[PDB]
């Protein structure tokens, strides 16, 4: 018969699980809670969630686990059951899923002092609400917040876990150096826990940990920046194309179409939320609409250089600004009735090539002023993304 | 009767058998835990989730010293089955799983020998969280571990063993997943190449503790890409070098720049269609997304190339003059460096026909212009493209898994060579 | 605590859960219900289903559970697990494809004059109407009975807590904003018993959707694409690209039907505005391709094979282009050598007044072209004014 | 309260493993009554059939009995039914593994031992889809509720009977009903079923079959696929008035329309049932207007090539040109050679206007052959749909209506 | 029944459910299985499982259940808990996501002489190969093997009931037709114990897949697009419409491609025979615009750089139209544009002659290959 045995018999002849160990009426537990992140599994914007692999870690003292280790033998600390102990529900509030307690409920360690230890691990699904502003060049600020769900403040106090070190206090989300899985689109940048009692009620201990995660937007980037701007660049190139050739409305068109596609690719991974636009998206529309007036100038110009002296008369102010103002600026500058039927074909296509050199002007001012503006509104746009870092301080 | 029975009821019951005490003499000794694995079949390694979906039969084997009898005493009672409800079973959890499951599926009866050796070897079915190297997809091979620890126990009372077997003489430690080859079917794109299996211990750690100790069975799986290849691959290719030849067209003929805008738009198509087969990771771009990355931004300098002939194939002398140096050095090197091949009416009427002669003339001398400058992006972009495609499967292609499962260990973890 | 243990085991020594808590079987229980809304979960238009993250809280007084407090050292409130007390089985009159009562089972508490007071939490997926006609500006008014299922009235007393639902620690959906909440309680008699209330109480909120999201992803394109149809007719038919130009923007808005498809809920209840609008693009662009086929067939008209009537001429030569003031509008071998000339300067004269004729069929389909561009950017905002002026109007 | 001496009585010597007979050969009515409240959706792609019910069972256990004067006038004792013996009637024909409901109500055990249970349950039923008509089709699947242990030696299931006629239908409530926005309920029959091949030893000899003979509204199909793939086939149409001049774009015009229609394709393939027993009405139409489309881009082919043939090309017999245009009523010497060669470029071109005149007869007609052909099959196709309609009786050979 | 309560609690008084139900420890229990497919679910080819509602019928004896009938007033049978008797453990060696043993624990019946008979419902999703080879005029072989997962031979007893699984009440599939199914019992020994035989039984059922489905979806509209891109050779080249429509076809065939991507199933064991088509008809159009590109670069080639070769000359113009039956200072200036002209049209009908050979050559080719591919498994 081991003595572990007899212990058990005699610490549980009269225990009961189902009230809190007070050793006086109107005494408070001091429960100490902390967290170790083993793996953050996703954060799910479609459905403002986060899935995270965690070992919670408590530490409370009950005063009827008490025992001599001299009258055994020298049985400093032993192994329970959970379900056979008393234990403060500390439950993650801000559940997504309707899972609140743990999932595996691992053996609680109890030392002679009382001093009983619990560290059960759990993969919770907390919501997250996703400051999806600047998506996908966004830091998220997701939180867990732990507190025992049916005892108030008047009943247990909440505190930091301490370290290995009993002397201090880990104010953090306890990262495992090793048996850790760095989260390939997520970087943790800051990791901090802080007790955050609200005011208008008294009896709201709880305690928070925040997770500042900044994400690596390589393969938004690689799969709808660049060929955006590649879409972007065609649709500059619009303009460098002569009208004669009839291949500007096969390009432009063709170019929109291509951008209707990547929003198609799009379509399933941007949130589905209303609070403000995502950085990504307002940079697909930016290029759709660049395009669209790239179509619209390219009809433009097109028209302008099948006008004919039939069919339109150039009027004075055209006249006056396309030929002699835009071209110093862009840099262009240029047997008896046979022979009188040719003169009259000959200033007819003399008029008719100033209008295509009109269209041809245009083209050229529409190229520059397109060129310019999609590269003011493609820089100024990653400058914004790019500035976007979360802040230094966690403002734990 | 059966004698059964009152086996059981003298072990269990008369002899006050406690489940939730560990099995042994004095707290102070060690209960060692023998396990092993066996991978009934591999069911999925899902990339857009990072999860690695298995069945596994997973044996433990211990020493209960309660559970012990004179086989003689009880009519030669040899082996014995019980629930795992009524005797101690060591709680092994695999502690990576994205689901939360963290247990067996069935809890199968364990057999217990009259000496205490106890066996169980329940199944299970484990879907583990692990990371995609997805640098060389779709010819890229996975590192999946399952990791199993015990976390209602610290190594000073339970220590986590690899399972030894007998081989002729001496005992071999069994260091890899044990695969049966008769009743195991091959997995579809995915292949098992090196499969080991090891004990680790981490010193930074205390032994008081249920970080101290695990066991790790690794799978080094290999992607078969005959899919991808079918589908993805080798279109694409095809219609890269379709655009290829959008050079060779004439530029008379109205269809230069459509054929290769429209090979663009096909490879938007392929993009849209790569995007949603590969998880959103940012340590590396994938081999194909990277091949289309490259393929793509050549289509478009293709392209600008195409707008840039057309537009020197459409300049006019009444809108464009070809300087001196131009139109000498392209007509004088290019083809030979690239072995390309009443009477005042009548007065009128023949100078408008020499200057309309003149002006053919010019407008000639820019279409040779277009169609030079064409024949020299040809040559400097078709062989671009095939190299460039070609040494990007070739260098996924050859990407292998090492020879030896681990960086510096030689042993090359294997049934055929155990050790020791 | 040695009190709490005695004070747990005297309770629960003699208690049947079974049993409805009550002095007199004749008396009725009058539970006191409150919900409080966490966060709106999900709202699901295809199927109506509404998914929210609730906390109940239940009030009643189970006379077998008093004590005094002085005879146990003092203690006036302990917590027991809700599986040792009789509970009211509240359902949700409309689930669907959720819990039908609460399946956590937490702790409650109890004061020393047996009041219960029980608040355990719950994801309730409720079957509401969804009436998806002013899409995406719509207005969902969404409904959650609770009901005591097998009591009732004299047996069963439901009571409302409060006028209306607590939404104080309410988190904001991002999609949805609670413009108004209440809570009724309905009597129901039935004529088979005249005198036996039945009762429920039903919370309703009205939800109004933020349409940001659905504005900018899909309205904003469908009116890009509505804007560049109409664009085709200044485009000249002498250029080859107008009928590449019409039927690309139909297979853009071809690819976007998809990623329509995509996004919005597929039902069948009503035709949602936005469907609406997206039919009328498409009609709107079927019907520019018929429109410029027709310019098509009437610029190439052959002049020969084809005589110009009187009243077209009448009408597109200077009654409507005299109309437009902003347009550009115009408003043997001896004789035989002899012969040759003269037989080339007959077929020059034949020549010039075929394509006389040719321009004249020009100029008609130019001027078409003009008119329709006109009406169909009129048509075109007039509506889009039309269909979205309906709820803007209303929601001002 | 009396309740609890009365439940301490009453279940006191009360197995629930234990069937109530109160002698050997004696079989217990047990009485059924669906209430569907939430018709939440009929998956085709899975073929499944979701529905939220109140399912009413009553039998009778001669156990759970008192003598009502002896206590305090009770007669109605609600017990959970976790306690209590039940008929263990399970839904047989589910697509996943969920038998039993999904609440266990309290029981009502009455004064002379009558039960009235009232369990809600959520059900995925099967459902095979009839497709031969998607999306304009009615769904004809039933709800099997059968006893999972005992047989008909043992129980006996049949239909309730509220005022003396048995409720055979499924009793949707007019005022606390929502429609499912996808579907309209127009049957709800119910009856006993036997199989007439099992003796009735076996527990599968007796069955309740609640039918839902429900129609899909068409209205979404309609408004996003059916309407825009009509309107964009349509299209095809206009490729004989586009003029054969090499700018004209016919052919552009034609294959892109057939690029819109692969889409469309691709629209329907994502949402139409996997079941290949019949292709459905709208793949039907789908098919149909690509092949049209196939056959309009040939005919655009061959009218080019007819419209674009040269002398030296293609020579122009008398046969043809006949057919085609008897059937539609529906320094001196320099000087010479100048005149020599406009005459036989004015030749050459006066030669290609004749072929120029077929490529113009050939579009006219096939113009109005493929019109034809095309109105034809659309109307047709989506007549075909339109007059399919449940039939006005639940069950055909029987004159019953099954409404109450 | 009073009886029945009193037969019931004198059967389970001293019961244990965790003693092997035979009267000495050497003798085996022997258990007859039988299996009744009530429904085909579903068939997944990329993770190879199939998913099948069954009902499984374990039919045993346990001696310790016997009881006189005329004791009880008559009671022959009752119905007892799985939970309150000894029950074999019956395990799908072929699991695949799905529960190994049997979950649902109905009731069972109990005859006067111990006879238990328990009909238990099941759902399997059996891991078996999927040989995607003749996709979709596949037949896939598919099995499932049960057996005692803790006990062997000599402690417990495996039999079939019948040779045949029961497929009486079998819901038809509508896309697969079970062809055969069968049920095998196997002895397996070990060189480590062999006195101790391991017992299983494996059910096997021919499936062959209904094809309507994959044929309408994927091969008709393959069909088109093969069928199209010949036919862009009868196009003239004076249109500027062949490239665009040769291109065209090629996008409407990626589209397509994208189609049967999200249809067919992403294995990598074999190419699937819908796959392969696919891939000729891929190759088919980079062939076809391949050859248009040349035939349009032949028809615009300029004669003043470009000397036509003799020998093309002669063999396309004299063999080849022979074989076919439908087709055929200002003076100097006129006359130079007209002999440039001249030999520009010979260039032209050499570029309609290899036009017209190379459009027969591509509909023969398209008519062997959509028979060669096909024809192969469609004969049956
Ligand atoms: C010819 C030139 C182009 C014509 C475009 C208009 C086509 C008609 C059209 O769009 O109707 C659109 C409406 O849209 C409107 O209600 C406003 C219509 C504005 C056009 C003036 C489409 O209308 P609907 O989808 O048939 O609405 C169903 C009405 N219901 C909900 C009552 C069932």
């Amino acid at each position: 018969s081991v003595m572990e045995d007899t212990l058990l018999s005699v610490l549980f002849e009269t225990y009961n699980p189902k009230v809190r160990p007070a050793q006086t009426v109107g005494d408070k537990v001091t429960v100490r809670v902390g967290l170790t992140l083993t793996n953050l599994l996703i954060l799910n914007e479609k459905i403002e969630e986060m899935t995270t692999n965690v070992f919670l870690n408590l530490a409370w003292t009950d005063y009827r686990l008490q025992w001599d280790p001299a009258a055994y033998e020298g049985i400093k600390d032993l192994r329970i059951p959970s379900s056979d102990v008393w234990q403060p529900d500390i439950v993650l509030m801000n559940n997504n899923d309707g899972s609140f307690e743990i999932t595996l409920h691992v053996n609680v360690l109890v030392q002679h002092t009382g001093a009983v230890s619990w560290q059960p691990s759990a993969i919770y699904r907390s919501s997250c609400t996703i400051k999806v502003m600047y998506f996908p060049f966004d830091w998220q600020n997701c939180t867990m917040v732990f507190k025992s769900y049916t005892y108030d403040t008047s009943e247990v106090t909440l505190q930091h876990a301490l370290d290995a070190k009993g002397e201090r206090e880990v104010k953090e989300i306890v990262i495992n150096k090793d048996a850790f899985t760095e989260n390939g689109q997520w970087s943790i940048e800051h990791k901090p826990s802080r007790k955050n009692w609200r005011s208008d009620d008294p009896s709201y201990e709880d305690v928070t940990f925040y997770l500042i995660i900044q994400r690596k937007p390589l393969f938004y980037i690689v799969y709808t920046i660049i060929p955006c701007i590649l879409i972007s660049i065609l649709a500059i190139l619009v303009f460098y194309l002569p009208p004669d050739a009839g291949e500007k409305m096969s390009l432009s068109i063709s170019a929109l179409l291509a951008v209707t596609v990547f929003l198609l690719l799009l379509a399933d991974k941007v949130p589905e939320t209303s609070l403000s636009v995502p950085i990504i998206i307002r940079y697909l529309m930016f290029i759709m609409i660049l395009v669209a007036f790239s179509v619209i100038l390219s009809v433009v110009v097109l028209n302008l250089h099948h006008r004919s002296p039939n069919t339109h008369t150039m009027p004075n102010w055209i006249r006056q600004i396309f030929i002699e103002t835009l071209p110093p600026f862009l840099w262009i500058q240029r047997i008896k009735y046979i022979a009188e039927q040719l003169e009259s074909a000959s200033e007819f296509d003399d008029l008719k090539k100033d209008w295509q050199y009109v269209a041809m002007v245009a083209d050229r001012l529409f190229l520059y002023v397109f060129f310019v503006i999609c590269s003011i509104g493609t820089f100024s746009i990653f400058l914004d993304a790019s500035h976007n870092v979360p802040p230094d301080n966690p403002f734990a | 009767v059966n004698e059964e029975e009152r086996l059981i009821n003298d072990l269990l019951i008369v002899n006050k058998y406690n489940k939730h005490v560990r099995p042994v003499k004095h707290n102070n000794e060690v209960v060692n835990i023998a396990l092993s694995l066996t991978l009934s079949n591999l069911i999925s390694l899902k990339e857009t989730d990072e999860t690695l979906t298995s069945n596994v039969w997973m044996d433990h084997a211990w020493y209960d010293h309660r559970l012990t009898w004179n086989a003689s005493e009880y009519s030669d009672i040899s082996i014995l089955r019980l629930p795992p409800e009524l005797v101690w079973i060591p709680d092994i959890v695999l502690q990576n799983n994205n689901d939360g499951q963290y247990h067996v599926a069935y809890f199968c009866n364990v057999l217990v020998r009259p000496n205490g050796y106890v066996t169980w070897l329940p199944p299970a079915i484990f879907r583990s969280s692990c990371p995609i190297n997805v640098l060389y997809f779709p010819f890229d091979w996975q590192n999946c571990s399952l990791k199993f620890t015990a976390l209602n126990y610290d190594a000073n009372e339970i220590t986590m063993d690899l399972m030894t077997d007998t081989i002729d003489g001496k005992d071999y430690p069994i260091e890899w997943i044990i695969i049966d080859p008769e009743a195991f079917t091959e997995n579809g794109e995915w292949e098992i190449i090196h499969k080991p299996a090891k004990k680790n211990i981490y010193p930074d750690k205390f032994p008081n503790g249920t970080n101290y100790q695990d066991v790790t069975f690794y799978l080094i799986i290999r992607r078969k890409p005959l899919f991808y290849v079918i589908n993805f691959i080798t279109p694409c290719v095809l219609i890269s070098f379709l655009a290829s030849l959008a050079f060779y067209l004439p530029a008379e003929s109205g269809e230069k720049m459509s054929t290769a805008i429209s090979v663009l738009l096909a490879q938007a198509v392929f993009l849209l269609l790569t995007s949603q087969r590969l998880p959103e990771t940012a340590l590396a771009v994938p081999l194909i997304g990277k091949y289309l990355m490259f393929i793509m931004s050549l289509v478009t300098g293709v392209i600008v190339n195409c707008g840039i002939v057309l537009n020197f194939h459409f300049r006019t002398p009444s809108t464009h003059v070809l300087s001196t140096r131009v139109k000498q050095i392209f007509l004088e090197k290019l083809p030979r460096i690239l072995h390309m091949s009443g009477i005042d009416s009548t007065n009128y009427i023949v100078k408008q026909i020499k200057e309309k002669n003149a002006y053919d003339e010019e407008v000639g001398n820019w279409n040779l212009v277009g169609q030079t400058i064409d024949r020299l992006s040809m040559f400097i972009i078709t062989p671009v493209m095939v190299l460039g495609t070609i040494f990007i499967f070739v260098m996924g292609n050859f990407n292998h898994p090492p020879a030896k499962p681990f960086e510096g260990d030689p042993f090359d973890y294997s049934s055929d060579h155990p050790r020791c | 605590s040695e009190h709490e243990t005695r004070l747990v085991a005297n309770l629960l020594e003699n208690y049947n859960k079974v049993i409805r808590p009550v002095e007199h079987h004749t008396h009725f229980v009058d539970i006191t219900v409150g919900l409080q809304l966490i966060q709106l979960i999900s709202v699901d238009e295809v199927n109506q289903i509404v998914e929210t993250n609730v906390r109940l809280r239940q009030q009643w007084i189970d006379v077998r559970l008093r004590w005094n407090p002085a005879d146990y050292g003092g203690i006036k409130k302990i917590r027991l697990p809700s599986d040792d007390v009789w509970l009211p089985d509240l359902v949700l009159y409309n689930n669907a494809d959720g819990d039908f009562a609460i399946v956590h089972m937490t702790k409650l508490l109890l004061d020393y004059t047996g009041k219960i007071m029980w608040t355990p939490p719950a994801i309730f997926k409720s079957y509401c109407e969804i009436i998806v006609t002013h899409f995406p500006f719509d207005q969902q008014n969404c409904t959650m009975k609770l009901g005591i299922w097998t009591y009732d009235g004299t047996k069963v007393s439901i009571s409302p807590e409060s006028d209306r639902p607590d939404l104080s620690t309410f988190m904001e959906s991002g999609e949805w904003v609670m413009k108004d909440y209440r809570g009724w309680k309905h009597w129901v008699y039935y004529t088979c018993c005249p005198d036996t209330p039945y009762l429920d109480i039903t919370y309703h909120f009205i939800m109004q959707r933020i349409p940001l999201y659905f504005v900018v992803n899909v309205i904003i394109p469908c009116l890009l694409f509505s804007f560049l149809t109409g664009l085709v007719f200044y485009l000249p038919t002498d250029s080859g690209e107008k009928m590449t130009l019409s039927i690309s923007v139909l297979l853009s808005l071809t690819v976007f039907l998809l990623v329509i498809v995509e996004l919005i809920p597929s039902t069948s209840s009503a035709v949602p505005l936005i469907g609406k609008y997206m039919l009328f693009t498409m009609i709107f662009v079927i019907s520019s391709i018929i429109i410029t086929v027709v310019v098509i067939n009437t610029h190439h008209r052959s002049p020969s094979t084809h005589t110009m009537p009187q009243w077209v001429r009448k009408i597109f030569i200077d009654t409507i282009p005299n109309v437009m003031f902003f347009s550009t509008m115009k408003r043997p071998d001896v004789k035989s050598a002899i012969e040759g000339v003269k037989y080339i300067a007959e077929h020059m004269k034949s020549d010039e007044e075929s394509s006389n004729a040719a321009e004249e069929w020009k100029y008609v389909a130019m001027v078409i072209d003009h008119i329709l561009l006109c009406v169909f950017m009129l048509i075109c905002i007039i509506g889009t004014v039309s269909v979205f002026a309906g709820r803007l109007i209303e929601l001002s | 309260n009396e309740e609890g001496r009365l439940i301490e009585k009453l279940l006191g010597d009360y197995d629930k493993r234990i069937i109530p007979a109160k002698t050997l050969d004696h079989i217990i009515d047990v009485t059924l009554k669906l209430t569907l409240t939430n018709l939440i959706s009929l998956n085709e792609k899975e073929e499944a059939l979701t529905t939220n019910v109140w399912i009413e069972i009553q039998w009778n256990d001669y156990r759970l009995s008192w003598n009502t004067s002896e206590y305090e006038g009770i007669d109605l004792v609600r017990i959970p039914s976790e306690l209590l013996w039940l008929p263990d009637v399970v839904l047989e024909n589910n697509v996943d593994g969920q038998f039993e409901v999904a609440y266990y109500a309290n029981v009502l055990v009455y004064n002379d031992g009558s039960m009235y249970w009232l369990p809600p349950a959520i059900y995925r039923s099967t459902c095979p889809i009839a497709v031969t008509y998607f999306p304009f089709d009615w769904q004809n699947c039933s709800l099997v509720f059968r006893s999972q242990t005992y047989n008909a030696h043992e129980v006996n299931l049949q239909l309730s009977a509220e005022e003396g006629e048995a409720v055979e239908w499924i009793h949707i409530d007019p005022e606390d009903f929502t429609e499912n926005g996808e579907w309209t309920i127009r049957h709800r029959p119910a009856k006993k079923n036997y199989n007439w091949q099992l003796t009735k030893d076996d527990t599968d000899f007796q069955e309740i079959i609640f039918f839902l003979i429900i129609q899909r509204k068409p209205l979404f199909y309609i408004i996003n696929i059916i309407a825009p793939c009509v309107l964009i086939s349509s299209l095809v149409v206009l490729v004989y008035f586009l003029p054969a001049q090499a700018g004209g774009q016919k052919c552009t015009l034609s294959i892109s329309v057939l690029l819109a229609q692969t889409i469309f394709l691709f629209l329907i393939a994502q949402k139409v049932p996997e079941t290949s027993l019949n292709v459905p009405l709208i793949g039907k139409y789908l098919i149909f207007v690509m092949f049209v489309s196939m056959l309009i881009v040939m005919n655009c082919v061959i009218v080019l090539n007819v419209s674009l043939r040269t002398p030296n090309t293609h020579s122009l017999s008398e046969k043809i040109k006949h057919l085609f245009l008897g059937f539609l009523p529906k320094c001196v010497e320099a000087c010479n050679f100048i005149a020599k060669s406009t005459k036989e470029q004015n030749d050459s071109g006066s030669e290609n206007e004749n072929w120029v005149l077929i490529g113009k007869v050939i579009d006219k007609a096939c113009f109005w052959i493929a019109l034809l052909l095309f109105s034809i099959g659309t109307l047709a196709i989506f007549l075909t749909g339109h007059f399919n309609q449940v039939p006005e009786f639940p069950f055909p050979g029987d004159p019953r209506k099954y409404v109450p």
